[PDB]
């Protein structure tokens, strides 16, 4: 009754790479799994919106503009009001 | 206990490729569509798109947290420091 | 000369150093991808590199440098495109006794710019002067940003620093609806008001029916033909997210035109999404066009500049890049270190020229 | 393309007491009036573990908008004790500054909350019973996480 979980695929190198392009100096072994966490509801919460503009579009593929549409509804993030 | 320090960046650079391999990512994607309960799938320029925003989120996500860090005096970043970064991004 | 156009800039009293190491015109790849059924237009690059720097004291021979500025010159039959790759700074200047409050930096890569378009510019050839600004840490100088004193300016603060950059430059041409000039910027992620308050206040200041600033993509200067697939329309530069872009978006082609994105507009819609342009930071493309009236062989003399063969350049620059400017001592020797390299692969025993500036005003 | 945005968010009292008022001078802008009025919530995340222990402070509402820069005060009740878990309440935390235009949360702002001691003695030794007339918070001004969704107006 248990199946796999694909986000446990998403190796620690590869996540300790973001971190240092983040800007992270060192960084603690119990992370990751709260990191897959946090990527896995992100890309959630996008293909849900990309897949339901798509599906109202009536349309049986995922363009990368539905993608882009989804994402608009994600905000923008910047430091600072200039 | 598995506690790493990152590797200096000596210098940085302006385009830069991404940093998730693209199978697995895309079995994930392929996975959370099918969870949704959808017939439909994703072109490999949306897929594309996805990786983008995912690693650029996570890019800041991180600078978020490494920002918490050095605000509780540490170098090494925790779980609550991702959790903080999250919601002062604005989640919930 | 460019150790005197240079001196013209900079305040009075300011004295510095500088080496401006180049490269011989030679055959690459074309900047603009090849339309369907023609071979690519012939096209040689020349590379560039300044390298300014001081003295914490007036006697002795301890060097610092204090900025590097790397510029790549593409000339094809139609088209001299200026790209500025990279530039940084190590922050010492602050050893320099009476710094004066103005930007020096701005001015020093004003007066570099300035000379290579001056030096660069052909009778009747439309040149193009584009750039890409992020702000980063640090480019050049490693560990320059452990330096206290190194201020590395913000997402905005390194846009609107470039914009003032560039904004004298196109001053000194006319209008375009004799020599014209127009300035193109593009930050992906905010809409045409937004974007407006990154101009130099002087755009504030312009005739309406003829700008000097605007906010969008010079198309129709740059390809005679708009009928061309969109591939064929966007500059493919070293180390830049555009390119990047292209290459994935070229891997959709089995016609000439992408599957997922069809128009320019499309193009720029979808770059507003990409891992560099909204990583939490802000990013700023920049263009300026400049069409002449009606659309040793070397013009720099100075002993500051060498010019090495490609593979004796990159050996220079990549030298100098792998250093270390943590701290004072470290830098200067980094400075050191490299002027010797510089000066054996010139075959020569110095290079480099000292500069003082003119400027009272 | 937004009617309203924010020009600056100063913090008057800081750093203060952690149970003191909190005290903004915010400065934005409008490029046209408006039907509806402006609505501004302050959350503060007491425990980062859960979205649960969050108290909205306090929510003031302006209308009708002058066109043009415009300046006000914004104060706040301090959180609640009772609220918050005794071990998460010394150190680093959240607060959310939001606004909204006629219930549609167009501007969201992120503040880092760093709650410290006043003595080193207290820093060194901390009591298992918090001393909260001892406890000064410090907001960091520097970086505000700003983050502006796109909205529909009138």
């Amino acid at each position: 009754k248990i199946l796999r979980d694909n986000i446990q695929g998403i190796t620690k190198p590869a996540i300790r790479r973001l971190a240092r392009r983040g800007g992270v100096k060192r960084i603690s072994g119990l992370i990751y799994e709260e990191v897959r966490a946090v990527l896995k509801s992100f890309l959630e919460s996008v293909i849900r919106d990309s897949v339901t503009y798509t599906e109202h579009a009536k349309r049986k593929t995922v363009t990368s503009l539905d993608v882009v549409y989804a994402l608009k509804r994600q905000g923008r993030t910047l430091y600072g009001f200039g | 206990p598995g506690t790493v320090a990152l590797r200096e960046i000596r210098r940085f650079q302006k385009s830069t490729e991404l940093l998730i391999r693209k199978l697995p990512f895309q079995r994930l994607v392929r996975e959370i569509a099918q969870d949704f309960k959808t017939d439909l799938r994703f072109q490999s320029s949306a897929i594309g798109a996805l990786q983008e925003s995912v690693e650029a989120y996570l890019v800041s996500l991180f600078e978020d947290t490494n920002l918490a860090a050095i605000h509780a005096k540490r170098v090494t970043i925790q779980k609550k420091d991702i959790k903080l970064a999250r919601r002062l991004r604005g989640e919930r | 000369d460019l150790g005197d156009s240079l001196a013209k800039v900079l305040p009075t009293g300011v004295k510095v150093t500088i080496r401006h190491i180049s490269s011989a015109p030679s055959p690459c790849v074309a900047l603009f991808a090849a339309p369907p059924g023609e071979e690519p237009e012939s096209t040689f690059c020349e590379n560039h590199f300044l390298a300014v720097s001081i003295s914490p004291n007036e006697n002795e021979e301890s060097e610092v440098i204090i900025f590097g500025i790397e510029v790549l010159v593409y000339g094809t039959a139609h088209l001299t495109t200026i790209f500025v790759s990279k530039a940084d700074s190590t922050g010492y200047l602050h050893l320099l006794k009476n710094a004066p409050k103005v930007s020096l930096l701005r001015l020093i890569s004003n007066a570099f710019l300035s000379f290579l378009v001056q030096t660069h510019q052909r009778p009747g050839v439309r040149l193009m002067v584009s750039l890409f600004a992020r702000a980063q840490n640090q480019y050049l100088f490693p560990g320059s940003i452990e330096n206290p004193e190194k201020h590395v300016l913000d997402d905005r603060g390194l846009i609107k620093w470039w914009c003032r950059v560039i904004d004298p430059i196109l001053r000194e041409y006319e209008p375009e609806t004799k020599s014209s000039a127009t300035a193109f910027l593009i930050v992906p992620g905010c809409d045409k008001f937004e974007t407006r308050g990154f101009f130099p206040i002087t755009a504030r200041s312009d005739g309406k029916d003829r700008p000097r600033w605007l906010n969008s993509y010079p198309l129709h200067q740059l390809c005679d033909n708009p009928n061309a697939p969109p591939r064929c329309l966007v500059p493919r530069f070293p180390d830049d997210p555009k390119t990047r872009f292209l290459i994935d978006l070229d891997d959709e082609l089995p016609s000439g035109h992408w599957r997922s994105v069809k128009s320019l507009a499309q193009f720029w819609e979808m770059m507003s999404f990409r891992q560099e342009c909204s990583a939490g930071r802000l990013v700023g493309f920049l263009w300026l066009v400049i069409n002449p009236p009606g659309l040793f062989f070397w013009p720099d003399t100075g002993r500051g500049h060498a010019v090495l063969s490609e593979e004796d350049y990159k050996a220079a620059i990549n030298f100098l890049i792998d250093q270390d400017f943590n701290t004072k001592h470290k830098a200067i020797a980094s400075t050191k270190a490299w002027a010797e390299k510089v000066a054996s692969l010139a075959d020569q025993l110095w290079v480099g020229q000292r500069v003082e500036g003119r400027n009272a005003t | 393309m937004s009617v309203v945005s924010l020009l600056g968010v100063k913090i008057v009292n800081n750093p203060a007491p952690f149970l003191a008022p909190y005290q903004f001078e915010i400065t934005f802008e409008c490029l046209e009036q408006l039907q509806k009025d402006l609505e501004w919530k302050l959350t503060y995340v007491g425990s980062a573990t859960s979205s649960e222990y969050d108290q909205e402070l306090d929510s003031l509402l302006v209308g009708p908008i002058p066109v043009g820069v415009n300046k006000f005060l914004f104060e706040a009740d301090a959180p609640d004790l009772k609220r918050i878990p005794t071990s998460e309440i010394l150190g680093v935390t959240v607060i959310l500054l939001t606004c909204s235009y006629d219930g549609r949360e167009f501007v969201r702002v992120g503040y880092y909350v760093n709650n410290e001691y006043d003595s080193e003695e207290l820093t060194q030794d901390p009591p298992a019973k918090p001393i909260i007339e001892r406890i000064r918070r410090n907001i960091l001004a520097e970086k505000p996480r700003v983050t502006r969704f796109a909205i529909k107006w009138d």
